[PDB]
């Protein structure tokens, strides 16, 4: 608990072909006994919003893109948006978990491996 | 199940660092992973964006599986006030290797552990917990103003009004005020600060 520990956990749902609309694909967990809030941004080739909470990610083998990001319910959990290091970060209570989904309308996904990287920041009180 | 969980963590030897003017400071970093990670250490000003006049040595290196190492922090320049503290942030960014390889995800993380780097001039004697009893509390409407008449950053661990915790606490800079949200209380105010050594102080008590 002492130390900043982050888990990014895949969830069942993602499949090749047509997916459920807003289908959950991953879960973010931030654990620290001293932190009160954290910021998270996707690390990406592109970004749809200034907050880095929706972006596109390309398959390793095919280069085909999928749209990913925080669920609209995860986003509503945000306390504030701050400018840290030149960029906008949405902040969250360190006791909330967040969901990553396939964004927007139902997506038809090509069989591939899609890399998703999130960058997490905690400012210690 | 196709995609693996990413677990990623970094350990810092402390939650703040006090940079005593007369003496450089140190901060331990450890890698709980069984593989090497990259560690990038920088210092930002209180705005958490502008680079501060402090450097960390080494500024960028690769920390081995399970290795613990000491970082050294050096003031490089800037014109520091001589009569009050100055707050900076030392941020330790840790990055794993790329992972070894229907539709699957390759999940990975980058994390940034930021600690207050507080510069304490030689003329600023004692510690905040010595004078944290001097914080003043003024109610106006649904907001609680805290006045800090001291030369220290007051890093609040805890404020309760009638036993009801205040959340979204922020540090109170030297010779400055901050406004908090009243927690739907009131009367009795209790506060703790985080000490120079990372613990919570005894509570202080005040009545409005």
């Amino acid at each position: 608990g002492s130390d900043l520990t982050v888990s990014l956990i895949p969830v069942s749902g993602l499949k090749a072909g047509k997916n459920a609309p807003s289908a959950k694909i991953a879960k973010l967990v931030v654990n620290s006994t001293t932190l009160k809030e954290f910021g998270v941004r996707g690390i990406s080739n592109n970004v749809v919003d200034s907050t880095g909470t929706a972006w596109r990610v390309a398959g390793k083998n095919t280069g085909k893109e999928i749209g990913v990001g925080l669920s609209s319910d995860s986003l509503r959990r945000s306390d504030s948006t701050e400018k840290w290091n030149g960029v906008n970060w949405m902040t969250f209570n360190s006791n909330d978990t967040l969901d990553i989904v396939l964004t927007g309308p139902a997506q038809n996904v090509t069989a591939d491996t899609y890399p998703i990287t999130l960058d997490v920041v905690g400012y210690q009180p | 199940l196709n995609s693996a969980t990413k677990l990623f963590s970094v350990k810092l030897g402390a939650t703040r660092v006090i940079y005593h003017a007369g003496t450089g400071a140190t901060l331990s970093v450890s890698n709980p992973q069984n593989y090497p990670i990259l560690v990038q250490s920088s210092v930002k000003a209180a705005d958490k964006s502008s680079p501060a006049p402090f450097l960390v040595m080494p500024p960028l290196f690769r920390l081995e599986a399970n290795q613990q190492s000491q970082l050294r922090i050096v003031r490089t320049g800037g014109d520091m006030p001589t009569d009050r503290e100055t707050l900076q942030w030392v941020c330790i960014k840790a990055v794993p290797p790329e992972n070894e390889p229907g539709a699957t995800l390759d999940l990975n993380l980058s994390i940034n552990a930021c600690d207050k780097l507080i510069f304490r001039p030689d003329a600023v004697k004692g510690t905040p917990e010595d004078v944290a009893g001097n914080l003043r509390w003024v109610e106006t409407g649904n907001k609680l103003k805290v006045e800090n008449p001291t030369p220290f950053y007051m890093n609040l661990a805890s404020v309760t009004v009638g036993g009801k915790p205040i959340t979204g606490l922020e540090y109170v800079p030297p010779f400055a005020d901050k406004t908090l949200n009243m927690p739907g209380s009131h009367g009795d105010i209790e506060w703790r600060v985080i000490t120079d050594f990372g613990g919570e102080s005894h509570p202080f008590h005040y009545v409005l």
